[PDB]
């Protein structure tokens, strides 16, 4: 909607786009496997690109000229989840990479002498802290500002 | 013992490669004598092969 | 596919063969700082490549990037018509 | 060194901090060491100071390298194959 | 050159060795005590016997007398004596002077350290601008 | 810090253009404010290409 | 045999049995959903 | 300046410490004192070249050391010839 061409539900020079490549990569008359076993052009492919079809999803999505897709990413009409959805994802996952990565770290410098623990790496992926990062709920968030981690460690 | 000698030192020259990050004290001097008593030790190592390097009672600035 | 990237390799090597070294150090403390505040770095005192590693790290790049270049080129003129 | 010396351990080091040039790498912490010894791993200054052993070592390298090409190129004629 | 052969050190020939400027200027020859005859490394790419004495021969530049001094104590003695020649004999007498050994006291000579002020902080800036009034000349 | 930094504390009274130093220390190089005005002219003319 | 408080240790580069795997499980999700781009939810 | 690169520390000890570097540095002068009281950034310095091998080894604390005179002999140089 937003100015690129719309979606699929009509999106000619998409249409286009389907049919020539995929289909003619087809064109080549045969090339044999009348039985044959093994070679897979032929079914998917094409059919796992192809079936791909006046259905893809739906998805909207913008589909500019040439009529390959556009991302948007507004808050609006379809467009929310081509940042946001797979955003907050990025966001999430990451951070509890780092959250275990500010902690198979803030768990030594201690004992009797700790020189190099960490190019071996007793328990691997820390595990044991691992798990905290799913284990936050707020976490760091609250955390991070208060306390621990504090101003006064600032 | 009963005063303190070498509990914890930060160091405040600026050139010192530890400078803050405070570490390491050791036999500082039992003189009135000099100007560059205080041996002071951290792990934190530094630019050359061996650092643990002496320093002096100017300033040299609490902990505190 | 590859003739861009190690086309790519190739023009990366000029990086590692063209600069200084208390360079990438002097660099690699405003990191090393950021890192102290959220309490993240010091163990095993990250520093920067050994005068020498750094020209290590030219030359083998300027080569298998200008060289897989024209493995590229290559083959990609003679598949196909030759 | 002397993780124990000679006649009494069969007992293998891994462990305690390891090893080269004297000052051997610190105890305390540095990148560069795992940057040197892929890096001369073998430059034969050091391991031992007479020759003794080296080319005791040279051959079994040889070894594993045409071994490997074998490896190489089973996989080779394999693929050709099948 | 034979009319005079003073020579004590022993090579056969090189392409090394000085070439015109030590005539012109400043000339640097080494010399030293021996034992029984052996057989040496060099400046100059290699080698040749030593025997015995002055055991006086001369390098183009000092830092090449000094390098064999490593070169000349591992293997070992004590002596080794390094001279600069002119052409026009001295001023400049490089060895000679007192005690050799750098590492003993009888004195000072030298080097204060520090010029004006010690190595804490110069953040400060170089001063005034060049003025001959302002002690900025050692 | 053209006026230095751990590296190089000191490095000063030439600030500008004194490149190179001694190997040792880490190993130490085009660590002039120069040099990185040198090194910097490389990205001008990649950025303004 | 690990029970509360840190464990074993581990080589160099199980980094390689991390890259290879874990990762490469996530192809393993990119032919489940051969495709991306947005994605439905759960 | 003409040959003005700190390499001074505090000890100036020069035992397992430091000596390397083409006649440049007669040291040992003493000063009254520092423990091994050996002291002073240098000797009397217009005779050789610029190593920075002058650290290299035994502390400087601050600088390194390098090339720096400028004002530059040929004999300071290595060629004139
Ligand atoms: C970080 C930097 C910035 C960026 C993004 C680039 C990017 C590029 N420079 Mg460049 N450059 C820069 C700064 C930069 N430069 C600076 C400051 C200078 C100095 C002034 C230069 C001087 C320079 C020169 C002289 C050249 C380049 C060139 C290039 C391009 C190579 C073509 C290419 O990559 O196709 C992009 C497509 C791909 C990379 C496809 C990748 C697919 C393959 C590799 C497989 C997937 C990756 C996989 C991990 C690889 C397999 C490895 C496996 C074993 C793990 C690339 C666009 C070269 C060029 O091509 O023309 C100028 C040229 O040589 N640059
Ligand atoms: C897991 C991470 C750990 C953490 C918490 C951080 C955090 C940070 N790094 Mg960083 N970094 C790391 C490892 C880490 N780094 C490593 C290993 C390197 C290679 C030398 C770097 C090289 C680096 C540079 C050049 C910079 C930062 C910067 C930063 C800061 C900006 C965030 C950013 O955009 O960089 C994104 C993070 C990276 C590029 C690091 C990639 C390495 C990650 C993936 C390590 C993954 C965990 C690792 C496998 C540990 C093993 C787990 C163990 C518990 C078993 C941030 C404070 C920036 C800064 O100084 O500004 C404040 C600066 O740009 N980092
Ligand atoms: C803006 C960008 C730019 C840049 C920076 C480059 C850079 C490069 N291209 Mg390239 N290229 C470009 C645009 C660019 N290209 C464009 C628009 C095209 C058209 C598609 C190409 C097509 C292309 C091809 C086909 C090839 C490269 C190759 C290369 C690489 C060879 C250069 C080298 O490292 O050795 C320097 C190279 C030489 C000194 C020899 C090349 C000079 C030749 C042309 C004639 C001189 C030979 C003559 C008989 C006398 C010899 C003198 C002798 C002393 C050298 C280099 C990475 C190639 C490669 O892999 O090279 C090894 C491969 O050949 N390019
Ligand atoms: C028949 C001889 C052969 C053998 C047995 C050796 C043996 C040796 N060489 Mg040597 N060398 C050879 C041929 C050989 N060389 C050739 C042809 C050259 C010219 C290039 C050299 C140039 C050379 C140098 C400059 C040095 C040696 C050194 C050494 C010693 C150190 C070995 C080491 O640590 O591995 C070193 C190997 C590594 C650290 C692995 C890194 C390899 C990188 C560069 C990857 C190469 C690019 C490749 C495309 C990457 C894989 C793909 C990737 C993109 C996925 C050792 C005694 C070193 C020494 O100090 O002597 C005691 C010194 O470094 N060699
Ligand atoms: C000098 C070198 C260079 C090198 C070779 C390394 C090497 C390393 N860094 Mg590192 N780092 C560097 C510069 C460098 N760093 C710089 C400039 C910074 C910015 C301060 C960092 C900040 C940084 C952080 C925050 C961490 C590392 C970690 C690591 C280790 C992670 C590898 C690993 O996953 O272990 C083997 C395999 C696994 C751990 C996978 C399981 C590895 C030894 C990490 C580490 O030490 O482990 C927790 C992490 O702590 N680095
Ligand atoms: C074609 C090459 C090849 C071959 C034949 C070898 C062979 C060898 N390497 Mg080696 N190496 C190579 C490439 C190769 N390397 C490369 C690219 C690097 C990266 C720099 C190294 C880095 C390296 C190091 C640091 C060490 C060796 C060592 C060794 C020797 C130890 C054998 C052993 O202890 O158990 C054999 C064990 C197995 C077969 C177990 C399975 C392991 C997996 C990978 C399969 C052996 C001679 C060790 C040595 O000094 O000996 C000379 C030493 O620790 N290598
Ligand atoms: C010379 C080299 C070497 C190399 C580079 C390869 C590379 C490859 N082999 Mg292979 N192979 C080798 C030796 C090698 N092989 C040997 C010695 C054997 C005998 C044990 C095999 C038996 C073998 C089989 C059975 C298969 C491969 C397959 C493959 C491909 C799958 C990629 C993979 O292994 O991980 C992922 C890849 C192109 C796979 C393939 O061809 O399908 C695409 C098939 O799985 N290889
Ligand atoms: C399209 C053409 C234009 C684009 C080309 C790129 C030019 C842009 C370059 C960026 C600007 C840097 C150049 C500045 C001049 C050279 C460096 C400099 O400042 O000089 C001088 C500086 C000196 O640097 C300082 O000098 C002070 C005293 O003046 C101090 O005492 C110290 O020496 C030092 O800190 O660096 C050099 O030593 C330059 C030597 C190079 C001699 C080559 C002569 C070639 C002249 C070009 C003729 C055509
Ligand atoms: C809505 C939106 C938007 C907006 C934006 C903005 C407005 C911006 C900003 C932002 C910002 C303003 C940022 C900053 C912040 C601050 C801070 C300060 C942060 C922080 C943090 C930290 C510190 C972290 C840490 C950590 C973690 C958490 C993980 C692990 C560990 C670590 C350390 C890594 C965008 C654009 C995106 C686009 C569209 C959408
Ligand atoms: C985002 C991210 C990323 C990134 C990626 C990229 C961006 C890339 C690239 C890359 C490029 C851009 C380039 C590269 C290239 C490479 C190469 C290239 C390698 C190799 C090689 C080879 C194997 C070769 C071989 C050969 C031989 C045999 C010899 C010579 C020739 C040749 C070269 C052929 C990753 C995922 C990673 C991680 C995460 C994050
Ligand atoms: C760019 C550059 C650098 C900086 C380059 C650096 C610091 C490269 C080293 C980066 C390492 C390889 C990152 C290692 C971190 C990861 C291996 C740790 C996490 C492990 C993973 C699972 C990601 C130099 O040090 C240098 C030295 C001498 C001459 C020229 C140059 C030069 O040009
Ligand atoms: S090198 Fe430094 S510490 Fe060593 S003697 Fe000289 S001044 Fe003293
Ligand atoms: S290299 Fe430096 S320290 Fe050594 S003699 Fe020369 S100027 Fe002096």
């Amino acid at each position: 909607d937003i100015a690129g061409l719309t979606p699929c539900k009509e999106s000619k020079q998409f249409a286009k786009r389907e049919k020539q490549a995929l289909k003619k990569l087809q064109a080549s008359l045969k090339l044999y496997a009348d039985d044959s076993a093994p070679a897979l052009a032929i079914k998917a492919t094409m059919e796992k690109t192809k079936k791909r079809f006046d259905n893809y999803g739906k998805y909207g999505l913008l589909c500019g000229s040439d009529g390959l897709p556009h991302l948007i990413v507004s808050g609006d009409q379809r467009h929310w989840g081509e940042f946001i959805t797979p955003g907050i994802l990025f966001l999430y996952i990451a951070g509890w990479i780092g959250w275990v990565g500010r902690s198979y770290l803030i768990a030594i410098r201690d004992e009797k002498k700790p020189t190099q623990k960490e190019i071996i790496i007793d328990v691997p992926l820390a595990s044991s802290l691992l798990f905290r990062g799913f284990s936050w709920p707020v976490a760091a968030y609250r955390e991070l500002l208060n306390g621990e981690l504090v101003d006064n460690n600032f | 013992i009963g005063p303190k000698r070498g509990a914890k030192v930060k160091i405040l020259r600026k050139e010192s490669y530890w400078y803050k990050g405070t570490g390491s004290v050791v036999a500082v001097d039992q003189d009135p004598n000099t100007r560059y008593p205080v041996v002071v030790r951290f792990n934190k190592v530094n630019y050359a092969n061996v650092s643990t390097n002496n320093y002096a009672l100017d300033e040299i600035v609490e902990v505190e | 596919l590859f003739f861009l990237g190690a086309h790519f390799v190739w023009a990366f090597s000029l990086m590692f063969l063209f600069s200084g070294r208390g360079y990438w150090q002097e660099l690699i403390e405003s990191i090393v700082w950021a890192h102290n505040k959220l309490k993240v770095a010091p163990a095993t005192q990250p520093r920067a490549l050994s005068i020498v590693q750094g020209r290590a790290v030219g030359v083998t790049h300027y080569l298998l990037g200008g060289i897989a270049t024209t493995w590229a080129f290559f083959l990609a003129r003679i598949i196909a018509v030759g | 060194l002397v993780d124990r010396d000679p006649i009494k351990t069969s007992f293998e080091q891994w462990a305690k901090p390891g090893h080269f040039s004297r000052t051997i790498a610190k105890g305390p912490d540095t990148t560069t060491w795992i940057w040197n010894l892929h890096a001369d791993a073998h430059d034969f200054d050091s391991h031992t100071s007479d020759l003794e052993e080296i080319s005791r070592k040279v051959f079994s390298a040889h070894f594993g390298q045409l071994s490997i090409i074998f490896l190489w190129l089973s996989g080779m004629y394999f693929h050709g194959a099948r | 050159e034979l009319d005079p052969n003073t020579p004590s050190p022993i090579f056969g020939g090189s392409t090394g060795g000085l070439l015109r400027k030590a005539q012109v200027e400043e000339f640097y020859v080494i010399t030293w005590d021996s034992p029984k005859e052996q057989i040496f490394e060099m400046p100059t790419g290699g080698a040749a016997i030593m025997r015995e004495g002055p055991n006086l021969l001369k390098l183009a530049r000092k830092e090449q007398c000094l390098a064999l001094g490593t070169r000349l104590r591992s293997k070992y003695k004590i002596k080794y004596q390094f001279y600069r020649v002119f052409p026009n004999g001295e001023v400049q007498y490089l060895h000679p002077k007192d005690g050799v050994y750098p590492e003993k006291v009888n004195a000072g000579r030298q080097g204060v350290g520090q010029n004006f002020r010690s190595i804490g902080k110069n953040v400060s800036p170089i001063e005034v601008k060049f003025t001959g009034k302002q002690p900025y000349d050692l | 810090d053209a006026r230095g930094s751990k590296l190089m504390p000191d490095k000063k009274d030439f600030g500008y253009s004194f490149p190179c130093d001694g190997p040792g220390r880490g190993g130490t190089c085009d660590i002039s404010a120069w040099d990185d005005f040198y090194l910097a002219v490389f990205w001008m003319l990649n950025t303004i290409g | 045999m690990r029970d509360l408080k840190t464990y074993l240790s581990v080589a160099p580069v199980v980094s390689t049995l991390w890259f290879g795997a874990l990762a490469g499980l996530l192809i393993e999700i990119n032919r489940f959903f051969p495709d991306a781009l947005i994605f439905p939810f759960f | 300046m003409s040959h003005s690169v700190k390499i001074y520390d505090t000890c100036i000890g020069c035992t397992q410490c430091v000596r390397a570097c083409p006649t440049d540095v007669l040291e040992m002068i003493p000063w009254g004192g520092c423990k091994a009281k050996q002291i002073a950034s240098a000797p009397r310095t217009e005779d050789c070249v610029g190593c920075k091998r002058c650290e290299s080894a035994c502390p400087t604390d601050f600088l390194s050391v390098r090339v720096y005179l400028w004002h530059e002999t040929t004999r300071s140089m290595g060629l004139a010839y």
